[PDB]
C-alpha cells in the first residue's frame, strides 16, 4: 500500500502459455552475478563441455557441461589502477577460439584467457571498448569500439592491425553492429541506421550504404535490441538498421535485394528461406529471403522482451528477458512447450551449444535448457 | 465569459455595460466578442472601445497590448488621435498612480519612466494629429509632463549638491539646460551650478552664470 | 562637528602628471582628444575649456583638489592651460 | 448578505495636468547663450483643441 | 473563359479581395482551366483552405472551400509535470494556436516534435495524442492527450582515457546522480543533458588545477539502451600529463600599474599548474584595473605549456583601456520609492574614473536596503569616448505595509483591542514607520517609534520613540498589581563604518505602580531599592521616573535586509541610567543574525539566531525585573506558551492585595493558601543566553514565482533565562534560577509566507524539554 498511488504506463503480458511438449533443464549452473540490471551485450559462450560463463563483476567460470561443474575459474575483477578488486565490466560477449578465451572489457582492454585453465594466455588495452562482441577471426580481433573505430588485432598478442573510424551516430547508438567477414571482407551494419563493407585485410571500406533514418530529426526506437551484427547469406548482406528497418543488399556492392525498411526487429535468424525475427512489436514472423514475405508470424509475446530465435529440441525455442522460454511452432507461431524457469529473465541469448541451450539470465543467471 | 452568442447581443450587452460603466463586465462580452469574431466589423471598433474599456477599468497590461494590437492592427487609422493620445495616457496612468497624493503627497520625485514615454506618445500625438480632439489635452500635459520631469531633474541635481559632487551638479543641469528652457526648477538649479562652480573655484565661469541670474532675476 | 568618522567624498575628470606633459598649448581637441579623450565637462556657450579637475574630501581631514582647465580656441586649438591645486 | 451606504469604495482623480502652467523663459546675455532643446523637450506646439482633459469622454 | 464573378464561399478568416489577390483570376480577368487549378492550389496554398474547388457556372467561376481557420480551443490532458505553455510554445514554434489556421495533416508532426520535446526534456518513455473536436462554424477543439510513463535515468558513467583520478569519485565532484543510497538518503537521480554538458566542464576544470594542461576530453558518447530508461556514457578523455607552473610572462597595456600586476603575479614557478587560479588572477587585474578606471581591462593568457620539461609558461597580454569610464549614472524602479533615497544609496561617484566595487558596494547598500525585489542595473557605455559610461540603474522594489495579529475579547463586549503597524519607511519616502499598543479594560498601552533613518547626510536615523502604558492588570481595580508606565526615548544612528553604524540616545521612563503582587523577589528588588514595604500585602503603590541612557550598534555584511542568504548582522544593544535617574543599574544585551549556507547557491543556508543579554545594578540600587528577560512562546524560542522561560515570583503568604477577586487571581491571600507559593509564571532572570538553529530549505512542491518568496526553515530552541543574584538560601525549598543549566529544548519547522502585507510566519514546535512553568502551546500562528 505504500507504494500503491504513483502511475507509469503499461507494456502488455505473455499470453497464450502453451505446454504440449515438457519442458526442463539440462542442469542449473548461475553464476548469479551476471547481467543483472547492468544492460550489457555480454553473452556467454559453449564449446568443448565448458560452459564458458562470467559476470562483467569480475569472476570467470568455467562450469562442466554435463552438470555446469565447475573446470576452472578464474577472476578478472582487477586487482590495481585506482583500487584493488574492481569489477571486470566487460563490452563484449564471451569469444573462445582456440587456446584463448576473449571479452571486451569496458575498459578497452582485451584478453585472451586460456579456456584450459582462465589464464590470460594474452591480454590487450585497446583503444575504445566495444558496441560489440571482440569478432576473433582470420588471425583478427575484429572491433566496432563505442567509437564505431574498426580496430583489428593479432589474436595471439594483440597486435593492432588498424582502427578505422566507421559509421558514426551522435551518441552511443547502442547496436552491436559485430564486425563480420565475409569472404574475406569485413562486413558490419551500423548504429546509424546505414550499412558498409569494407575490406577486412586492411580495412579498406568496399562500400558503404546510406539505409535507414536514426535517432536526430528522425527519432527511431529505443527498445528494439537491434542486430545490426550482419548475418551475410553469401552475396546477400541480411541486416537490421539501427531503427530495425530490414533491407536485403548485395555482399560486394551494396544494391538492394529487396527490403522490409520499415521494420522495428530486434533480433534475427536467416533460417533457410524462413527468416525467424523478434519484432519491438515482440511478434515472431517467418520472413522469405526474396522479398520479406511472412511464412508465418505469431504476436503470442506482444510486449515481451524476447531474446534470439533458436531450433532446439525441433521446436523454434525463444525465451525472453522475464524467465518464459517458449517453444514455437517451427511452422505457424504455436507454443509447443512454455518454460517460465526464472523471474530474473534472460539478457543473453540462447547459445544451442554442445548439445545443449545455453541461455545466462540476469540474475538466475546460467540455465541449462533441455525438454 | 459569454459563450459562443450573437455578436451583436455582445456588442450590445457590452454597449449596456458601457453605459452601465461595468468595465469589468463589459470587457467580459468584448473579449468573448473578438475571441470568436475579431474579423468582425465592430471588432476592430471593440478595440477602440477596449483601449477606453481597460483604461477605464485601469486594465493597464491589456492597454499596452490592445493599443500595439491596433499598431498591428491599424497602422494607419483616424482614431490613432484616440490612440496615440492614450498611449500617453496609458503611460501617464502607468508612471505615477499612488494613493500617497490623497496624503498629499508628491510624486514628481518619483520615475518620470512612463512620463518618459508619454511625452513622445503626447509628442507623437500632436505630431501624428496636429489637429486633434486632443492636441491641445496632450500639450497641457505635455507642458505639465516637462516641467514634472524638470522637478524630478531638479530632485536629482539637488542630491549632488548635497553630495557635493559638483562635477555631477553641473552634468544634470546641463541635462535640465538642453531640456527645459523655461521651468522655474531649472532656474532654481541656475545658481546651484554658479554654486558648484565657485564650490570648485570656478567662480568666472559662475558669473556668466550670474550674469544670466541677472538677465533671468525676475 | 565632531564627527571624525566621514566616508570619503572622490572624483575624478582629471589627470596625471604625465598627462599634463603629454599635451601643449597649441594642440587640438582632437590631440587632447587622442590622448586624454574627453573631459567630463566642457565649456557650453563660452569658448571650448577642457575641464578635467580632480576632488576628494579626506573624512574630518579638509578637502583634496587638483584643478585643471583647458580652454581652446574657437578652432578647438589649445590656448591655455591652466593648473590649479586644492582651495 | 447586502452591505449598504456610507463609503463601499473609495474615490481618486485629477485634472493635474491642467494645474500646471508653461514656465518662465530664460533669457541669457551674450557669450553665455547655450542649447536649451533637445527632441520632444523641445515640444511641438499645435492647436486644435476639443475638450480638454476629462471635459473629452468618448467610446 | 473570363468570369463574370467568383462565388467567394467559405473564408472564415481571410478577406474576400486579399483571397481575391490570392486566386489567379480576379472577376474580369481571363480564365482557362488551368488557372482554375492554379485558383485551387493557391488557395491551398493561402494556409486556410483545407477544401479548394474552385469550379465555374460555364465561364463564371465557383470556388467551393472548406477552411482551416480559428481553432477556437487547445485543450491538454495528462500533462502533469510539463507546463501547457511550454508544450504550446511547440505549438507557437509550428506557428499554430487557438485561433490559428488548423490543417488536420499537421497533428503527427507536431506530435513528433512534442515526443521530441519528450526526447529532449529527459524522457522518451512519453507519447502524446492531438484529438481534433469540431468547433462552431468552421472551428476545432484541439484535444491534447498526453501519455507520459516516465522520464530517463542517469544510470551509469563510463570514462576511459583516464588514469590518474577514479571514475566514480569523479561523478561525485559532477551533478550526474545516479544513486539515492539505502543508509544515505539524498535528492534524485534523473537525466538532463545540461548536466552532462556541465559536468564536462566540471572535468574540465578538474584536471585544469592539477597541472594537466594537455588533459583534453576525447569524446564522450551516451549510450541508446534500448529499454527507454538507460543512460551509460563512455567517456574519451586524454589525462594530459601534469604541467608545472613555471613562468607569468605577462605584458600588454600594463599603464604602469605593472607592480601592481606582479603581486597578482605571484605564483611559485615549478609548482603544479592551476589555470582556475589563472582564470581568478586575471579577474584580479581585472578588479585591479576595474578599480583603477579600466573598465575594459582585455587580458589574454596565453599558457605556453611546455612539455619538454612538463611545465607551463603563462604569457598573458593585457589592454587596460581608459580611466575616466564613470561619466553619469541612471536610475530605474523609482515610480513608487524616491530618487534621493537611491542617489544616496551609490558610493561610486559620476565624472569620475571606474572604482568598480563601489558600483558593487553602492549595489551592496541595496542589497542590504530590503525595500527591494531585485538588485540590478545597466551600466551602459555611452557610444563615443570610452569615458561615457552610463549606469542604468533599473532595480526592482518591494512592498509595505504589516499589521499585528490578536485582537479583542467579543465583538462589541467592551471595547478592548491590541494593535500594531507599520508601514515600512512611510511606503520607503525616508520615514520609518512602527507603530503598536493595546487599549483593553484591564490595561492600556501605547507606544510610537518613528525615524527619518537618513535625515541628515551621516545615515541620520531621527529615531523618536515614546510609550505610555496605563498598565492596571485590572482582577476587579487597580489595588491588583498596576504599574503605568511611560516615557520616551530618541536615538540616532551614526556612521561607524560602510557596514557599521553606531545606535544612541537617551531614554525618559516614568513609572507609577500601585499595590503589586506578594512576590518576594519583589520585595527582594523593592529591599534593593531601600524600600520596606509589606510582604503579605499588595498596598505598596510606587512612583518612579528613571533616567536612562541606552546605547547600541549595527554591523552590516549579512547579505539582503530583507530576504538575506549568506554572511552576518552584529546588533549591539543596551542601556545605562545616568545622575539623576530614580533607579541606578545597567543593562547590555545583543542578538546576532548570521547565515552559514549549506548551499553554496545558498539555496540551504543555517541560520545563526542568538540572544543575548545581562542587566545588573550599578551599586545600591538593582535592575528592575520588569527588566529582566523572558522566553519560550516568544522570540524564536517557542512552541511553548508566551514567555514561559525564566525565574518564579515566589509569593508570601498574603493577608490584602486591597481586594482578593474572592478565589479568583489567587496570591496566598486572604482567599486561602496562606502560604509560600512560587508561581508558574515565568518572571524571568537578569540574564539572558538564550539562541535557536535554524536551515533554510527550499520545498519542491510549490511554483517558484513566491515560492522564493518563502522561506520554509526547520529549527531547534533552546537556552534559558535565570538570575545571577537568586540567592537560594532563601529559596532552600525552591530551585535554584542562579543556574545556567536550566536549558530547554524545543524544535519545529517555521513557514515564512510572504502575503501582500509582508511575510506571514506561522510553525509547530514541540518542545521535549521543560522545567518549571514552561507553558505549552505548540502550534504558533505570529505574523
Amino acid at each position: 500500500l505504500f507504494n500503491s498511488e504513483e502511475d507509469v504506463v503499461k507494456m502488455s503480458p505473455l499470453p497464450t502459455v502453451e505446454n504440449q511438449f515438457t519442458p526442463t533443464t539440462a542442469w542449473s549452473t548461475s553464476v548469479g552475478s551476471g547481467i543483472g540490471n547492468f544492460y550489457s551485450n555480454l553473452h556467454p559462450a559453449l564449446a568443448d563441455n565448458v560452459v564458458y560463463a562470467a559476470d562483467r563483476a569480475g569472476l570467470v567460470k568455467a562450469l562442466n557441461a554435463d552438470d555446469g561443474k565447475e573446470i576452472w575459474s578464474v577472476s578478472l575483477a582487477e586487482k590495481d589502477g585506482w583500487f584493488s578488486k574492481e569489477p571486470a565490466l566487460l563490452s563484449g560477449g564471451v569469444t573462445v577460439s582456440g587456446g584463448h578465451v576473449y571479452i571486451g572489457s569496458e575498459k578497452a582492454q582485451v584478453y585472451a584467457l586460456n579456456t584450459s585453465d582462465g589464464t590470460v594466455a594474452w591480454q590487450t588495452k585497446v583503444a575504445g571498448e566495444a558496441l560489440s562482441r571482440p569478432v576473433v577471426s582470420d588471425g583478427l580481433v575484429l572491433i566496432h569500439t563505442s567509437n564505431g573505430q574498426l580496430q583489428a588485432l593479432n589474436e595471439a598478442d594483440g597486435a593492432v592491425k588498424w582502427t578505422v573510424n566507421l559509421d558514426m551516430p551522435s551518441l552511443s547508438l547502442r547496436g552491436e553492429s559485430a564486425p563480420t567477414t565475409a569472404f574475406g571482407a569485413a562486413v558490419v551494419g551500423g548504429d546509424n541506421g546505414r550499412v558498409s563493407a569494407v575490406l577486412m585485410e586492411q580495412g579498406q571500406m568496399i562500400w558503404q550504404q546510406r539505409i535507414s533514418q536514426a535517432t536526430g530529426s528522425t527519432e527511431i526506437d529505443r527498445l528494439s535490441d537491434v542486430d545490426t551484427t550482419p548475418v551475410v547469406v553469401n552475396g546477400v548482406v541480411f541486416a537490421l538498421a539501427y531503427n530495425g528497418n530490414l533491407t536485403a543488399l548485395d555482399l560486394r556492392s551494396g544494391q538492394i535485394m529487396w527490403k522490409r525498411e520499415l521494420g522495428s526487429v530486434n533480433d534475427f535468424i536467416v533460417d533457410g528461406n524462413r527468416i525467424y525475427l523478434v519484432d519491438q512489436n515482440d511478434r515472431v514472423m517467418a520472413l522469405t529471403i526474396d522479398g520479406g514475405v511472412t511464412l508465418w508470424t505469431q504476436s503470442d509475446l506482444l510486449h515481451r522482451l524476447l531474446t534470439s530465435p533458436v531450433l532446439y529440441n525441433g521446436n523454434l525455442v525463444v525465451g525472453d528477458s522475464e524467465g518464459y522460454l517458449h517453444w514455437i511452432n517451427v511452422e505457424d507461431g504455436r507454443f509447443v512447450a512454455q518454460q517460465k524457469v526464472d523471474s530474473s529473465g534472460f539478457q543473453t541469448e540462447p547459445v544451442a551449444a554442445d548439445g545443449k541451450l545455453l541461455i545466462q539470465a540476469k540474475d538466475g543467471t546460467v540455465y541449462s535448457i533441455t525438454r | 465569459e459569454v459563450p459562443d452568442n450573437p455578436p451583436n447581443e455582445i456588442y450590445a450587452t457590452a454597449q449596456q455595460k458601457l453605459q452601465d460603466g461595468n468595465w469589468r463586465q463589459a470587457i467580459t462580452q468584448l473579449e468573448a466578442l473578438d475571441n470568436r469574431y475579431p474579423f468582425g466589423p465592430y471588432s476592430q471598433q471593440v478595440q477602440l472601445d477596449l483601449i477606453y474599456a481597460y483604461y477605464k477599468n485601469a486594465d493597464l497590461p491589456l492597454a499596452q497590448a490592445a493599443i500595439d494590437r491596433f499598431i498591428r492592427l491599424n497602422p494607419t487609422h483616424p482614431n490613432i488621435d484616440y490612440v496615440m493620445y492614450m498611449r500617453g495616457l496609458t503611460n501617464m496612468a502607468l508612471d505615477d498612480s499612488a494613493l500617497q497624493g490623497f496624503f498629499g503627497v508628491d510624486r514628481s520625485d518619483r520615475d518620470p519612466q512612463h512620463a518618459r514615454a508619454a511625452f513622445s506618445d503626447f509628442s507623437k500625438l500632436v505630431r501624428g494629429y496636429p489637429n486633434s480632439q486632443y492636441t491641445t489635452d496632450a500639450t497641457k500635459r505635455l507642458v505639465f509632463l516637462k516641467d514634472r520631469l524638470a522637478k524630478y531633474e531638479y530632485s536629482v541635481a539637488e542630491y549632488y549638491t548635497e553630495r557635493g559632487a559638483w562635477v555631477a551638479v553641473v552634468n544634470r543641469v546641463e541635462g535640465m539646460l538642453r531640456d527645459y528652457p523655461d521651468t522655474q526648477a531649472t532656474r532654481d538649479a541656475l545658481p546651484l551650478m554658479e554654486n558648484a562652480y565657485r564650490q570648485m573655484q570656478m567662480n568666472a565661469q559662475a558669473e556668466k552664470v550670474a550674469k544670466i541670474i541677472a538677465a533671468n532675476s525676475s | 562637528e565632531r564627527v571624525v568618522y566621514r566616508p570619503d567624498i572622490n572624483q575624478g575628470n582629471y589627470l596625471t602628471a604625465n598627462d599634463v606633459s603629454k599635451i601643449r598649448v597649441g594642440m587640438t581637441q582632437q590631440q587632447v582628444a587622442y590622448a586624454l579623450g574627453t573631459p567630463l565637462m566642457s565649456d557650453p556657450f563660452g569658448t571650448n575649456t577642457w575641464f578635467y579637475v580632480f576632488r576628494q574630501q579626506p573624512g574630518h581631514e579638509g578637502v583634496t583638489q587638483q584643478t585643471l582647465t583647458l580652454t581652446f580656441n574657437s578652432s578647438g586649438v589649445l590656448t591655455n592651460i591652466d593648473n590649479k591645486p586644492a582651495l | 448578505c447586502s452591505s449598504d451606504s456610507r463609503y463601499k469604495r473609495q474615490v481618486s482623480g485629477d485634472e493635474a495636468y491642467l494645474e500646471a502652467a508653461p514656465l518662465a523663459e530664460l533669457h541669457a546675455p551674450a557669450g553665455m547663450i547655450l542649447p536649451v532643446t533637445s527632441g520632444d523637450y523641445a515640444i511641438p506646439v499645435t492647436n486644435g483643441s476639443g475638450a480638454v482633459g476629462k471635459a473629452l469622454d468618448i467610446r | 473563359f473570363v468570369v463574370k464573378d467568383i462565388h467567394f464561399e467559405g473564408l472564415q478568416r481571410v478577406a474576400v479581395g486579399a483571397a481575391l489577390l490570392s486566386m489567379p483570376v480576379r472577376t474580369g480577368d481571363t480564365v482557362n482551366d488551368e488557372d482554375i487549378s492554379n485558383t485551387i492550389r493557391a488557395l491551398f496554398a493561402t494556409g486556410n483552405f483545407e477544401d479548394v474547388r474552385v469550379l465555374r457556372d460555364g465561364d463564371t467561376l465557383l470556388v467551393q472551400v472548406k477552411e482551416r481557420p480559428t481553432i477556437a480551443s487547445i485543450t491538454f490532458s495528462g500533462n502533469k509535470s510539463v507546463k501547457d505553455d511550454m508544450l504550446k510554445q511547440n505549438l507557437e514554434a509550428s506557428g499554430v494556436r487557438v485561433g490559428e489556421s488548423l490543417d488536420r495533416t499537421t497533428i503527427a508532426d507536431i506530435e513528433k516534435g512534442l515526443e521530441d520535446f519528450y526526447y529532449s526534456v529527459g524522457k522518451y518513455s512519453a507519447s502524446v495524442k492531438a484529438v481534433v473536436t469540431p468547433l462552431p462554424r468552421n472551428r476545432v477543439d484541439l484535444k491534447l492527450v498526453f501519455q507520459e510513463g516516465v522520464s530517463a535515468e542517469i544510470q551509469q558513467i563510463n570514462i576511459v582515457g583516464n588514469h590518474a583520478f577514479t571514475t566514480d569519485e569523479l561523478i561525485s565532484h559532477f551533478q550526474l546522480r545516479d544513486e539515492v543510497p539505502w543508509w544515505n538518503v539524498v535528492g534524485d537521480r534523473k537525466y538532463q543533458k545540461q548536466k552532462l554538458a556541465g559536468d564536462l566542464e566540471t572535468l574540465r576544470s578538474y584536471y585544469l588545477d592539477r597541472g594537466y594542461a594537455r588533459f583534453n576530453i576525447d569524446s564522450t558518447q551516451v549510450s541508446l539502451t534500448p529499454d527507454k530508461k538507460g543512460i551509460y556514457v563512455t567517456v574519451n578523455i586524454t589525462e594530459g600529463d601534469q604541467y608545472k607552473l613555471s613562468g607569468v610572462e605577462v605584458s600588454g597595456n600594463l599603464a604602469g600599474h605593472s607592480a601592481e600586476i606582479e603581486q597578482l603575479t605571484k605564483i611559485e614557478p615549478g609548482e603544479l599548474y592551476n589555470g582556475t587560479k589563472v582564470t581568478k588572477m586575471e579577474d584580479d587585474i581585472k578588479k585591479l584595473l576595474g578599480r583603477y578606471g579600466y573598465a575594459y581591462p582585455r587580458v589574454q593568457s596565453m599558457p605556453e605549456i611546455n612539455d619538454a620539461d612538463k611545465t607551463v609558461k603563462l604569457r598573458v597580454n593585457v589592454d587596460a583601456g581608459n580611466r575616466f569610464y564613470v561619466r553619469k549614472i541612471r536610475f530605474e524602479g523609482n515610480d513608487t520609492s524616491k530618487d534621493a533615497v537611491l542617489r544616496r544609496e551609490m558610493r561610486q561617484m559620476e565624472g569620475a574614473w571606474l572604482g568598480s566595487d563601489l558600483v558593487d558596494q553602492g549595489k551592496e547598500r541595496l542589497n542590504r536596503l530590503g525595500f527591494f525585489e531585485t538588485v540590478d542595473t545597466d551600466t551602459q557605455r555611452v557610444p563615443g569616448s570610452p569615458d561615457q559610461v552610463d549606469v542604468v540603474y533599473k532595480v526592482k522594489e518591494r512592498n509595505t505595509g504589516s499589521f499585528n495579529f490578536g485582537i479583542g475579547y467579543g465583538t462589541e463586549s467592551g471595547v478592548s483591542f491590541q494593535a500594531g503597524v507599520q508601514q515600512d519607511n512611510w511606503l520607503g519616502t525616508g520615514y520609518a514607520v512602527g507603530i503598536n499598543g493595546t487599549k483593553n479594560d484591564y490595561q492600556t498601552y501605547a507606544e510610537l517609534s518613528v525615524t527619518n533613518p537618513y535625515f541628515t547626510v551621516d545615515g541620520v536615523s531621527l529615531g523618536g520613540r515614546l510609550f505610555y502604558n496605563d498598565f492596571q492588570a485590572d482582577d476587579a481595580d487597580l489595588s491588583d498589581y498596576t504599574n503605568k508606565s511611560y516615557g520616551t526615548d530618541v536615538t540616532l544612528g551614526f556612521p561607524i563604518n560602510e557596514y557599521n553604524s553606531l545606535r544612541a540616545g537617551l531614554g525618559y521612563v516614568h513609572n507609577s505602580l500601585s499595590n503589586m503582587q506578594p512576590q518576594v523577589a519583589m520585595w527582594r528588588y523593592l529591599y534593593s531599592m531601600g524600600e520596606h514595604p509589606s510582604t503579605s500585602d499588595q498596598d505598596n503603590s510606587f512612583k518612579t521616573d528613571d533616567f536612562t541612557f541606552n546605547y547600541g550598534w549595527t554591523y552590516n555584511k549579512l547579505d539582503r535586509g530583507y530576504f538575506p542568504t549568506d554572511g552576518s548582522r552584529v546588533n549591539l544593544t543596551g542601556k545605562v541610567t545616568i545622575p539623576g535617574s530614580d533607579n541606578e543599574y545597567y543593562k547590555v544585551t545583543l542578538d546576532t543574525a548570521t547565515y552559514v549556507p549549506i548551499d553554496d547557491d545558498h539555496k540551504w543556508v543555517v541560520l545563526g539566531r542568538t540572544r543575548w543579554g545581562y542587566g545588573d545594578g550599578l551599586g545600591g540600587k538593582e535592575m528592575p525585573f520588569y527588566e529582566n528577560f523572558y522566553a519560550g512562546g516568544s522570540s524564536t524560542v517557542r512552541g511553548f506558551q508566551s514567555n514561559t522561560i525564566g525565574p518564579k515570583a515566589v509569593y508570601f503568604p498574603h493577608q490584602a492585595s486591597n481586594y482578593d477577586p474572592d478565589y479568583d487571581y489567587e496570591c496566598a491571600t486572604q482567599d486561602g493558601a496562606k502560604d509560600l507559593c512560587k508561581s508558574d509564571d515565568a518572571v524571568g532572570g537578569n540574564a539572558m543566553a538564550v539562541a535557536s538553529l535554524e536551515f533554510i530549505t527550499p520545498t519542491p512542491f510549490i511554483s517558484d514565482k513566491y515560492a522564493n518568496s518563502v522561506r520554509t526553515s526547520f529549527f531547534w530552541d533552546m537556552g534559558t533565562v535565570w538570575d545571577t543574584n537568586w540567592d537560594s538560601s532563601q529559596y532552600s525549598g525552591y530551585p535554584d534560577y542562579s543556574d545556567p543549566s536550566n536549558i530547554r529544548m524545543s524544535a519545529g519547522i517555521a513557514l515564512q509566507w510572504m502575503s501582500p502585507l509582508g511575510p506571514l510566519v506561522f510553525s509547530y514546535a514541540q518542545p521535549f524539554k521543560k522545567y518549571d512553568g514552561d507553558k505549552a502551546e505548540q502550534f504558533q500562528f505570529n505574523i
